[PDB]
């Protein structure tokens, strides 16, 4: 916790610039997308549903 | 009163994403409502009521031969003693509602006042004888905020597609109005506040102060 | 020093004759006159001092004492009905939009403060232009609560939005007392019943339960009324707050709301007990609510080798009055079958807590 | 402070502009105490730092 | 005049010093309701800055 006016105003600018500098295609953020979709959590979770759905049939 | 914590407990799980592009969000809403109904049935059975000792080592007490006439038993827990004494005060309709003491109560209490509060009555009665769920609730509330972040970035870029002229001028004004806020506290840093470089509005201020 | 040639400030006719208040306009008239002048950067000071006098001396700027104040504040309140109409796209785009939004939120919080003392709320309910604005804000927040696609929040503006609801809701707490509904389909009740199911914050939940409780007094339960818009989906939630044994504010608000919902007639009781997920809660919570934070006799001698309680908490008092009113329902309504299914459990709470026998008098005389 | 609190208390200044006032041996030359004031100022201003 | 000379150890310009940009701001507090409650509010917002 312990947020202040400076810590908040400098967070709004960081969020606005992360988006603006991405519209101009100046930012490469592949080491952040390789934490959601690209990791095996997209496949291994499906490999857990593929067995929980079958365990739920008996 | 509930104790305040230092980490977010829940998240709103936003609903401004188009419900024809992202699917199974309604599945998530149904699962969350079902878990919200799967614990309202547990908390209820945590306050469960049970009637297991109306009449039925320090749990067993030997009653005096005097109190054995208002109970029907000579031994039993203290709960049975206080309960059966109250039942005797209730059956004989002794409470003043128009406790008025009976005749046998005179002996069992060794008191001739014939009128005594119930508090004193039970006073004489005594005178005669779990961790993993926190981690799960922090892991889930650590994903509904990542979802609440990606949804905000989608909301921004989608509101940038529509009306880009309106969003860009807002971004340029937020930038020209936030880079000024962050550059307002760089004047007091203890290595530029004793070198006499900033003392040559820090001059009208001393006018207001001296007048104050 | 004191001479005519040194300075001409006291010749013979003004050195002690000027009044003690001859130094300009008074601090109140200065606020009132600098509030209708069109210059910005000046309204931001008047609406700062009015905002101060609404938390340190509200009895000085009361609406009744100055019958020319609401005309001024509405000039800053009404433009919010247009600004709030935006806030789904980028509606703030310069330094003159925020200057007109903060000058409005200040004028709204000032009314929220002046709407807490009595004989000052008696002026907002007379002017329909404020009740309409409150209804508009409640409508927008209902659109945010429901999730429809007609109006989206554009989360980047939530900072300016979540500070309007927590003021209009507080304007409704003082207004819901002065009104009593008489029609089924009626705003100010469908919005609150929709927000309560979503708000997910304690302050709003309590403010809504208090507003709903105050929107059911001075009414009879023998005909159509606002009490028919809620169903077994909202009443299955207000009574669920009784299960929350971690606080003494949601339980009191829920018991107070049920006590206000039951008061008129006996059909309300028959309706409340229709469901089989609301009677099972009251049946297994109202006994335990008569010994909530009451320091039970602590029977622990069954594993070792009494000091019975003397007073009772506020929750036990409210649950006692609740069972008192539920006691005298009828000889056939569910209000009596409930008090009969609770007797073998209220008896233990009467045996372990003495002072209930005086408070549960009416409940015992009816069984 | 050490190097300044050891200077002669009778410090004066002979300047190259006193010729134009024709100071005699029995009169007081103007601007006689110039480095004395410039030393007292640097001393008292170092004692008045806090 | 009993003004401390600069050799003494009072001398330092800012040891404890807070700027309004460093003031703590009111924010949403989070509440905990047992461990089997999913209908509890779990928030408390009184008009905070982020809110």
């Amino acid at each position: 916790n312990n947020v202040t006016l400076k810590n908040l105003t400098a967070f709004q600018l960081l969020s606005q610039r992360e988006n603006i500098c991405e519209l101009l295609n100046l930012v490469e953020s592949t080491e952040r997308h390789n934490s959601i979709i690209n990791p095996e959590r997209q496949r291994m979770s499906l490999e857990e549903m593929k067995k929980m759905l079958d365990a739920l049939k008996n | 009163n509930p104790v305040p914590v230092t980490y977010p407990t829940d998240a709103y799980i936003p609903t401004y994403l188009p419900d024809d592009k992202v699917s199974n969000l309604a599945d998530l809403k149904k699962l969350i409502e079902m878990d919200s109904r799967l614990d309202l049935y547990l908390t209820r059975r945590r306050l469960d009521t049970s009637i297991n000792l109306p009449t039925n080592d320090g749990g067993k007490v030997q009653y005096s031969p005097n109190l054995a006439t208002l109970i029907g038993m000579q031994t039993g827990s203290v709960n049975d003693a206080v309960y059966s004494i109250y039942k005797y005060i209730l059956i004989n309709n002794l409470f003043v509602t128009e406790v008025k003491l009976d005749s046998l109560l005179q002996k069992v209490l060794d008191t001739n006042a014939a009128h005594l509060p119930l508090m004193n009555v039970v006073q004489t009665v005594n005178k005669l004888v779990d961790a993993e769920d926190t981690a799960k609730l922090r892991e889930i509330t650590k994903l509904a905020l990542q979802l609440n972040s990606s949804a905000q970035k989608y909301q921004f870029f989608h509101e940038l597609s529509l009306h880009p002229r309106e969003t860009l001028t807002h971004y340029l004004w937020s930038s020209k109005q936030n880079e000024l806020v962050l550059q307002g506290d760089q004047y007091f840093n203890e290595d530029a506040a004793r070198t006499s470089d900033i003392y040559s509005s820090l001059m009208g201020n001393i006018s207001l102060l001296y007048s104050q | 020093t004191k001479s005519i040639h040194y300075s001409l400030a006291n010749f013979n006719v003004f050195q002690s004759l000027p009044k003690e208040t001859a130094r300009g306009v008074d601090d109140l008239t200065r606020m009132e006159m600098a509030l209708l002048s069109g210059i910005p950067e000046e309204i931001k000071w008047s609406l700062k001092k009015y905002l101060t006098y609404s938390n340190k001396a509200p009895y000085m700027i009361s609406l009744r004492t100055l019958p020319d104040l609401l005309p001024l504040f509405k000039t800053f309140i009404l433009p919010l009905e247009r600004i709030v109409e935006g806030l789904n796209k980028s509606s703030i785009c310069d330094s003159k939009a925020m200057d007109s939004l903060q000058m409005g939120l200040n004028a709204l919080l000032i009314l929220r403060n002046l709407a807490q003392d009595t004989d000052s709320v008696q002026i907002l309910v007379k002017d329909r232009e404020i009740k309409s604005f409150i209804l508009f804000i409640l409508k927008k927040f209902q659109c945010v609560a429901t999730g429809d696609n007609k109006w989206q929040l554009y989360e980047g503006n939530a900072t300016f939005f979540n500070e309007l609801t927590h003021y209009t809701l507080d304007l409704m707490e003082a207004i819901s007392s002065y009104i009593a509904p008489a029609m089924k389909d009626d705003h100010y009740f469908q919005t609150l019943v929709s927000i309560l199911n979503y708000t997910k914050d304690r302050y709003m939940v309590i403010s809504i339960l208090r507003s709903l409780s105050r929107l059911l007094v001075r009414s009879k339960a023998n005909e159509e009324s606002a009490a028919d818009n809620l169903d077994h989906k909202t009443l299955s939630l207000i009574v669920s707050f009784l299960l929350l044994e971690c606080d003494s504010e949601l339980i009191i608000a829920s018991l107070d709301f049920l006590y206000q919902y039951i008061l008129p007639g006996s059909q309300r009781i028959t309706e409340l007990f229709k469901s089989k997920e609301c009677s099972l809660i009251l049946e297994a919570t109202l006994p335990n609510l008569l010994s909530y934070n009451i320091a039970t006799p602590d029977y622990h001698l069954l594993q070792k080798h009494v000091k019975f309680p003397q007073e009772l908490s506020d929750v036990s008092k409210v649950a006692c009055t609740f069972l008192c009113l539920l006691s005298n329902d009828t000889d056939d309504g569910a209000g009596s079958a409930f008090c009969q299914r609770i007797r073998p459990l209220v008896l233990h709470k009467l045996a372990d807590i003495p002072p209930l026998t005086l408070a549960l008098s009416e409940y015992m005389e009816n069984t | 402070i050490n190097e300044l609190e050891r200077l002669p208390a009778n410090l004066g200044t002979y300047s190259l502009d006193d010729c134009l006032e024709f100071i005699t041996k029995d009169d007081l030359s103007s601007r006689m105490d110039t480095f004395k004031i410039k030393a007292l100022v640097e001393l008292k201003s170092l004692k008045l730092l806090t | 005049s009993n003004i401390p000379d600069p050799t003494l150890p009072p001398t330092e310009m800012m040891t404890r010093f807070l700027h309004p940009n460093w003031y703590a701001l009111p924010t949403t507090v989070w509440l905990k309701y047992g461990n089997y409650n999913s209908w509890a509010p779990s928030f408390n917002e009184n008009g905070t800055v982020v809110d």
